[PDB]
């Protein structure tokens, strides 16, 4: 059971790849602006064309830079001694 | 056209010698390890941060072998390093 449905969001931006053979040549481009919606297709800005969804990526917000090296107590064999363990970012 | 005035009179420091310490600085109790031992451990990667930082600006160890972890033994570490990090640690908190 899958219907044959791409949930796109009118005003979302989205990558439209290049519609012909398949190649990882012909790339997306853009992102675009989406403008119209239909159960399996869609029509953005700047293409001048609809698309079909399974040819049509959405795009990231950006990210979360949040990076730091840091130490973690283990219980070891120790009267009052620690070990410390540099974590992942 | 403001005229606010500040204030600020007086100034003086009083200090000498602890002890007497001929030797390096050993007059630290299993107590005073004990102390910075919890204190340290107790608190994040910004205080595990500073005590790896002066005992391998000291004597560097994980950089050589196995850098994704260190030991800080404390109990057979030299008395000067571990009240020199005491002093250190508490000074950075400042919290009583």
């Amino acid at each position: 059971h899958h219907h044959h449905h791409h949930s796109h969001m009118v005003g979302d931006t989205v990558w439209v790849r290049r519609h012909q053979t398949k190649n990882l040549e012909p790339r997306w481009k853009g992102p675009y602006t989406v403008l119209l919606t239909t159960p399996t297709a869609l029509k953005v800005d700047g293409i001048a064309a609809w698309i079909h969804a399974a040819h049509v990526k959405a795009a990231d917000p950006g990210g979360g830079p949040s990076s730091r090296l840091t130490w973690r107590v283990q219980r070891s064999q120790n009267p009052l001694k620690i070990r410390l363990t540099r974590e992942a970012p | 056209h403001h005229h606010h005035h500040h204030s600020h009179m007086g100034k003086q420091a009083s200090a000498s010698y602890d002890s007497e310490e001929e030797e390096e600085g050993l007059p630290m109790s299993y107590d005073e390890k004990r102390q910075l031992s919890l204190d340290i451990n107790r608190l994040p990667g910004e205080k595990l941060g500073r005590v790896v930082h002066i005992i391998q600006s000291r004597e560097p160890s994980l950089r050589d072998s196995n850098p994704d972890e260190i030991e800080i033994d404390f109990e057979t570490l030299k008395p000067t390093t571990l009240r020199e990090l005491e002093r250190y640690v508490k000074s950075c908190l400042q919290k009583k």
